[PDB]
């Protein structure tokens, strides 16, 4: 039970002691990236491409390599999102929830395009420099096999998250009904699922089928395609220790937080600025490494990432949200965030070191 | 060796 400093030093260690010499060179075109990038890399042996990078991209006065790579897996992790590959999609306005676009199968070769991006991923992390992709936290949590949970289900889908907690909050068949482009197919929660009813004994157990279900539904195999290219490059083993949210920050590294910028565009719901909380809120996250500040960030938005502009700009499911703090819940309960409403649910706490406890818990301990 | 744990470190020093 380490810190993530420690995490880092033993898995960046666990990437070096495989680290092979040499370099390896990657031709491509900036105009031609995907498809000469995709060409490249499928057509290699995996562990090549743990020796030096070297990225000629034809048409250089560059040289330092460093660059055009740093510069390479920026322009990459962009591109492979292109709608004309059909890959990728969202769930809300405003580029939402990354999420697979279970349509892939359009094209016949798309498995291989999905490998091609685990290898790539795992080229990305092995030799440690960052992408801006803003993939779904419940996606590291499939990489860590770690199944999702409700709060998961409340930051990309509400309607459906919201839907379920009608269930479970008062009292059908084992089957979901599936559009894929036109043809409906009926998926079998379980064997002979057509069949079995839901009970109030059962709910318990089909509550949880359906949580799985809406992340895993046609995207199966898009994901077990993925996830084998990446496996053959970096071992999923070696991210045994992390959590879904220290994963993030090794994929998009860590920035500086405008820290002016973030009290000037948080807005407040039944707080007020000159709240008691507020005042003590701002004076925690100050005497704060910006490796919390993230954390922090991760907990309420469900993302590391900041997009254009700063956080006026911030963005949840409905449309733009910016950063959004609540007096709600009991003064013997944690801080619980809702990241599809970018919004942090505060008690009123009466003394400053129990806010800060109570804060720093719900980052620590929680999602 | 070990010396690829004195550079495992460095990376994280740096990057983090
Ligand atoms: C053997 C050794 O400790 N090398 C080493 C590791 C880490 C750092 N710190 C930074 O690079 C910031 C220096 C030297």
């Amino acid at each position: 039970d380490r810190s993530f400093r420690w995490k880092y030093h033993q898995f960046r260690f666990l990437c070096h002691s495989n680290a092979l010499p040499s370099h390896v060179k990657i031709s491509v075109s900036r105009q031609t990236l995907f498809e000469d990038s995709f060409q490249q890399i499928m057509n290699m042996k995996p562990y090549d491409l743990r020796r030096r990078l070297y990225i000629i991209m034809r048409g250089e006065e560059g040289l330092d390599y460093g660059g055009i790579a740093r510069e390479w897996f920026f322009l990459l992790s962009h591109e492979v999102l292109n709608p004309m590959y059909c890959l990728f999609e969202y769930a809300g306005k405003n580029n939402y929830c990354l999420q697979i676009n279970p349509a892939s199968s359009i094209n016949p070769d798309h498995l291989t395009y999905f490998r091609f991006i685990g290898r790539f991923i795992a080229m990305a992390l092995y030799h440690g420099k960052f992408i801006d992709t803003g993939f779904t936290l419940p996606f590291y949590k499939r990489m860590l096999n770690k199944r999702p949970t409700l709060k998961d289900l409340e930051s990309i889908d509400p309607e459906f998250y919201n839907s379920i907690v009608w269930i479970k909050e008062n009292n059908l068949y084992f089957i979901q009904d599936m559009e894929i482009l036109g043809k409906v197919t009926t998926h079998e929660l379980k064997e002979g699922g057509e069949s079995i009813r839901v009970t109030e004994e059962n709910k318990e157990e089909y509550i949880m089928l359906l949580t799985d279900w809406r992340f895993t539904r046609g995207v199966e195999e898009q994901t077990k395609a993925f996830l084998d290219g990446f496996n053959e490059v970096a071992p999923l083993e070696w991210l045994r220790y992390f959590d879904e949210k220290e994963l993030e920050l090794m994929l998009c590294g860590m920035q500086e937080i405008d820290m002016s910028d973030w009290q000037k565009s948080t807005i407040y719901r039944h707080y007020t600025k000159n709240s008691k909380q507020i005042q003590w809120f701002w004076q925690v996250v100050k005497e704060m490494d910006n490796e919390k500040r993230i954390r922090l960030l991760q907990f309420v938005t469900g993302t590391c990432r900041l997009p254009v502009g700063g956080f006026a700009e911030l963005i949840g499911s409905n449309g733009p949200q910016k950063f959004c703090i609540d007096k709600v819940g009991k003064e013997t309960w944690l801080p619980r965030s809702h990241t599809c409403f970018n919004r942090l649910d505060l008690p009123p706490y009466k003394s400053y070191e129990q806010l800060r406890e109570k804060l720093l818990y719900a980052i620590e301990e929680t999602e | 060796p070990a010396t690829i744990m004195c550079r495992a470190a460095a990376d994280t020093c740096t990057f983090f």
